[PDB]
């Protein structure tokens, strides 16, 4: 409500409090003015941030160690196109119906918030999150680090939509990279740290 | 933006995203599966 | 009653009143009481035929793979020769169906007004529900509960998308339905939709 | 044949007219080197000149004179993709596009302005009838069953 904003001495918008996690006030074009859009984009904004921070850590990592030996794993642009057990169109079905499921599911829970924190087979079993967006449970919070004061909550959840948008821009970066240079991103960095000021994003 | 919205629901404006959609999806159908007479 | 799609609103017009209301109408089909009415009966005899035909089928092909009988598989069984013409087989078929559909039609326009043998005029039908009879038709009097119809429209609504499967599968592997699963259970990771 | 008809499988002047019409394709093709861009474009029309008329001929379609498919639009059951097949698809759109637009006219007629949801389209409310167009064989005979169809 008087936390520093992406742009110092600007005014922020009238629907952003400081209430979300990773609030800095920052909307320009009102895409979340309307209150039932600004809660469908934090939750497509929640879980953008999941997927590129597994995404970084799976083209990022891998890459490195190929790069040296340590693994042999080929270029992460690549790896889909080669063939693998069974033919990717098998996998990408295989993939559908467990994918699905699970984002239908979170679906439901966007939209009807109770409606499925417990287990279809064994009613035993039960999530225990309260918001939408964190699950919680043993199956997505089995050491209880979701579960903490509102003050830690805010933190650790701005900690997660912050590390989720640097690997966001990461990932984009990745992409674009491979198709301006020509190799993976652990070449750029080092061809950037051989020569700081030529190595760049300017060749000529 | 909710006003946006309105102007964007307006008979031209939706006219032309309907018909664009409908264009690329015939296209499309022309693009898989050419010169269909029969059926 | 149950539901098809956890946490999403059943439609108005399905109470949970019908054995099997789960909830799904997502295109509002059966809006309307008295499509309601005739899709019930619709379904019932569907899932019946149904579960008639994938048995007859699923089990005859089962049973000549094991070798204790030896019969022809069911897209090839009208190709055999019976004792009379198939055309003489349709005419029979034709009157015989006409004159007990007729019937069942009768009592869905007005119920329990043709429960009673027109000939032998002394024997009836029950009065009972539209779309289950009993009387002679539930000669081993069974209870119609609750959990026996819900039971008999699940075993319908499987066996409805089992012979959907029976069909689009042999038009695309031209063998029978136990061969395409013992095929499937030799690799299955390379025989399943790569025809 | 139907109507002295011939299949276009069987008819001369139908496999003339593709030979004559892959030669004036050749005629440009041989302009361009052959990994040109024109050279594939061309390429790419005479492979596709070439798949339609094996199409034509495996579908069954009779041919006149002029080595063209004739439709046969009588009922007959040869030929029902030429017109009862793609006719009862056409209807069942058709009556899919009138039957929504009717939902809407209907939805918003009690509406306090009505012509406003008529220049100003209520996408939200058309997103919950579009579908309605899925079934309107059954609801419009539903409607005609209980007067609420036609008004008297
Ligand atoms: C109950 C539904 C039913 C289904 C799905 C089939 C399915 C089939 N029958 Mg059969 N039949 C059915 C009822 C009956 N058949 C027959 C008597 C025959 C004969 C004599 C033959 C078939 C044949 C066939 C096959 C040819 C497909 C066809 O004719 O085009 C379907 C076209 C439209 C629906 C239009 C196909 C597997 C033929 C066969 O065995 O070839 C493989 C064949 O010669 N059936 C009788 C007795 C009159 C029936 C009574 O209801
Ligand atoms: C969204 C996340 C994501 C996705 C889609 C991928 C996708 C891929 N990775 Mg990968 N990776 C990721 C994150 C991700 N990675 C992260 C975060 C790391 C670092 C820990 C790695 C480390 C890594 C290595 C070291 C290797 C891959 C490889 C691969 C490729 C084949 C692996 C595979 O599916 O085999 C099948 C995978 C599984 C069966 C695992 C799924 C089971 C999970 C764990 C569910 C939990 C099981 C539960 C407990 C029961 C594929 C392109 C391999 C490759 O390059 O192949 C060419 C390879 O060698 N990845
Ligand atoms: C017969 C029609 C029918 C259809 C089309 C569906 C379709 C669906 N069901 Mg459902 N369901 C049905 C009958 C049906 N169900 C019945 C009879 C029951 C028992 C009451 C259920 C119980 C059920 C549960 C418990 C769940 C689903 C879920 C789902 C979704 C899974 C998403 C996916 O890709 O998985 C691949 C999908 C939309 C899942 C979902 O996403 O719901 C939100 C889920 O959790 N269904
Ligand atoms: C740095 C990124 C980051 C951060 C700070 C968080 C933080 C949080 N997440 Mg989150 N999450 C992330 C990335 C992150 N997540 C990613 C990439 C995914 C996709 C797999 C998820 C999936 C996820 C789910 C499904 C749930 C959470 C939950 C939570 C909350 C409690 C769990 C916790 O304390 O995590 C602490 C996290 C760390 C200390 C980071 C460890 C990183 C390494 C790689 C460990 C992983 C090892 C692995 C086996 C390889 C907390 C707000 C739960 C919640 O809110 O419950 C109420 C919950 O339900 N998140
Ligand atoms: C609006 C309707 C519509 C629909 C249903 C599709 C559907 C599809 N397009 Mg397409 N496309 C559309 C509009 C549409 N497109 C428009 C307006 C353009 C112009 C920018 C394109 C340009 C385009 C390209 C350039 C490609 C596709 C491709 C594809 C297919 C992906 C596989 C898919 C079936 C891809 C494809 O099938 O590969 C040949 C592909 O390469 N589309
Ligand atoms: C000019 C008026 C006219 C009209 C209205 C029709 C109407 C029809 N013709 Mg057709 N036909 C016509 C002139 C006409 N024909 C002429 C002049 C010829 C001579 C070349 C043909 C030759 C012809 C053939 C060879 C066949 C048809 C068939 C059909 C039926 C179409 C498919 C169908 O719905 O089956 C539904 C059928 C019915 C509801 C009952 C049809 C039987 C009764 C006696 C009529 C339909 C009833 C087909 C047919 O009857 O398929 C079964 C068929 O095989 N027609
Ligand atoms: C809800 C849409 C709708 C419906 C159900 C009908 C239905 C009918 N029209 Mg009509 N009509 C419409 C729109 C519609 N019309 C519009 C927009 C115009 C202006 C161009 C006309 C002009 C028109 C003429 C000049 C004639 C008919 C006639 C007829 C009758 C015979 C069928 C016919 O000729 O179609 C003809 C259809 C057209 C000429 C054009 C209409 C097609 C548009 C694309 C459909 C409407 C789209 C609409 C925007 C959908 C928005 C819904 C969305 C918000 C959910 C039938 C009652 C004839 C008749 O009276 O016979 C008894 C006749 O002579 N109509
Ligand atoms: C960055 C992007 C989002 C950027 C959007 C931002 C800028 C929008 C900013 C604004 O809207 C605001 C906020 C407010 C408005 O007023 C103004 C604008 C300016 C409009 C999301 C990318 C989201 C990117 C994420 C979802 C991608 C996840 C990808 C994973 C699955 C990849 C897995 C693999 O990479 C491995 C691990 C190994 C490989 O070998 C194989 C594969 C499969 C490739
Ligand atoms: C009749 C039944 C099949 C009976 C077949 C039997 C007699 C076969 C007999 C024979 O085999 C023998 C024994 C011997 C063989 O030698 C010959 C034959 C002659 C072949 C199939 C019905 C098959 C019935 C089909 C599968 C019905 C499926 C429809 C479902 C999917 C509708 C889903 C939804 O409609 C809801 C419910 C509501 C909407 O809101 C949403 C949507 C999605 C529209
Ligand atoms: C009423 C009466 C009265 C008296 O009193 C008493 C009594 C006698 C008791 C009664 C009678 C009754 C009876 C008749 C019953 C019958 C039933 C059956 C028929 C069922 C089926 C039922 C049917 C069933 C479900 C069906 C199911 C099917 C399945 C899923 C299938 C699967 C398949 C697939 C697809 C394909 C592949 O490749 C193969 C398989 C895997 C194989
Ligand atoms: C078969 C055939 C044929 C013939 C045909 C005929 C001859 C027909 C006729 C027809 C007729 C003679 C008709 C009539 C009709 C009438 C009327 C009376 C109607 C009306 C309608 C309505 C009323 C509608 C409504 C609606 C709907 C349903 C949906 C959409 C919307 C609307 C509203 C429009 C031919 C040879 C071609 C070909 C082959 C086959």
């Amino acid at each position: 409500p008087d936390r520093p904003l992406w742009f110092p001495g600007s005014t922020p918008p009238p629907w952003l409090d400081g209430s979300l996690p990773g609030d800095f006030g920052f909307d320009p074009l009102g895409l979340g003015s309307d209150p039932e859009s600004l809660r469908w984009n934090v939750q497509a904004e929640l879980v953008h941030s999941r997927w590129a921070m597994l995404g970084a850590a799976g083209i990022f990592i891998p890459e490195f160690l190929t790069k040296l030996g340590i693994l042999n794993t080929p270029s992460w642009y690549t790896a889909g196109e080669q063939e693998y057990f069974t033919d990717t169109t098998t996998l990408f079905i295989v993939e559908l119906v467990f994918i699905g499921w699970a984002e239908g599911r979170r679906w439901a829970d966007i939209l009807n918030p109770g409606c499925v924190n417990t287990d279809p087979i064994f009613p035993n079993n039960k999530l225990t999150g309260t918001d939408v967006g964190y699950p919680g449970g043993l199956w997505f919070d089995p050491l209880g680090w979701g579960s903490a004061s509102p003050q830690k909550l805010k933190e650790l959840r701005t900690k997660e939509i912050k590390n989720g948008r640097l690997a966001m821009l990461a990932v984009m970066g990745a992409w674009f990279q491979h198709i301006y240079t020509g190799t993976g991103p652990i070449d750029n960095l080092f061809a950037h740290l051989a020569d700081p000021g030529h190595a760049t994003i300017f060749a000529a | 933006m909710r006003d946006l919205k309105t102007y964007l629901s307006v008979a031209p404006v939706a006219s032309t995203l309907w018909f664009a959609a409908l264009a690329g999806l015939l296209i499309e159908i022309n693009r898989f599966f050419p010169d269909a007479l029969t059926f | 009653k149950g539901e098809w799609l956890p946490g999403l609103a059943s439609p108005g017009y399905l109470t949970g009143s019908l054995p099997g209301d789960n909830g799904f109408d997502p295109l509002g089909l059966a809006e309307d009481p008295e499509n309601l009415k005739w899709f019930v009966q619709a379904e019932l005899v569907n899932g019946r035929w149904a579960m008639l035909g994938v048995a007859g089928m699923l089990l005859p092909e089962v049973f000549t793979s094991i070798g204790i009988i030896n019969v022809p598989k069911w897209y090839d069984a009208g190709k055999e020769e019976y004792f009379a013409s198939s055309s003489t087989l349709f005419v029979i078929e034709f009157i015989l169906f006409h004159y007990v559909e007729i019937r069942r039609w009768q009592d869905i326009k007005n119920p329990g007004s043709v429960n009673q043998d027109p000939i032998f005029k002394q024997y009836s039908l029950p009065a009972g529900e539209v779309g289950y009879p009993g009387g002679i038709f539930n000669p081993l009097n069974f209870a119609p509960t609750l959990e026996a119809k819900e039971k008999e429209i699940a075993n319908g609504r499987l066996a409805m998308l089992a012979f959907l499967g029976f069909i689009i599968q042999h038009n695309v592997t031209g063998k029978g339905p136990f061969d395409n699963l013992l095929q499937h259970i030799s690799d299955p990771w390379h025989n399943t939709i790569v025809q | 044949d139907i109507a002295g008809l011939t299949p276009c499988k069987d008819s001369k002047q139908f496999a003339k007219r593709e030979k004559q019409s892959i030669k004036k394709l050749e005629s440009s093709l041989k302009l361009y080197a052959p990994d040109s861009a024109p050279a594939l474009a061309i390429n790419a029309t005479i492979e596709k000149t070439k798949r339609r008329f094996d199409n034509y001929g495996k579908q069954g379609l009779l041919c006149g004179a002029d080595g063209l498919p004739h439709l046969i639009v009588s009922g007959d059951q040869r030929h029902w993709g030429e017109f009862i097949t793609p006719g009862i698809l056409f209807l069942y759109i058709a009556g899919w596009i009138g039957w929504v637009g009717r939902s809407y006219l209907i939805a918003i007629r009690d509406d306090k302005k009505p012509t406003q949801k008529e220049i100003i389209i209520d996408v939200p409310l058309a997103t919950r009838l579009v579908f309605r167009g899925f079934s309107w064989p059954i609801a419009a005979y539903r409607e005609l069953l209980n007067g609420e169809l036609v008004a008297k």
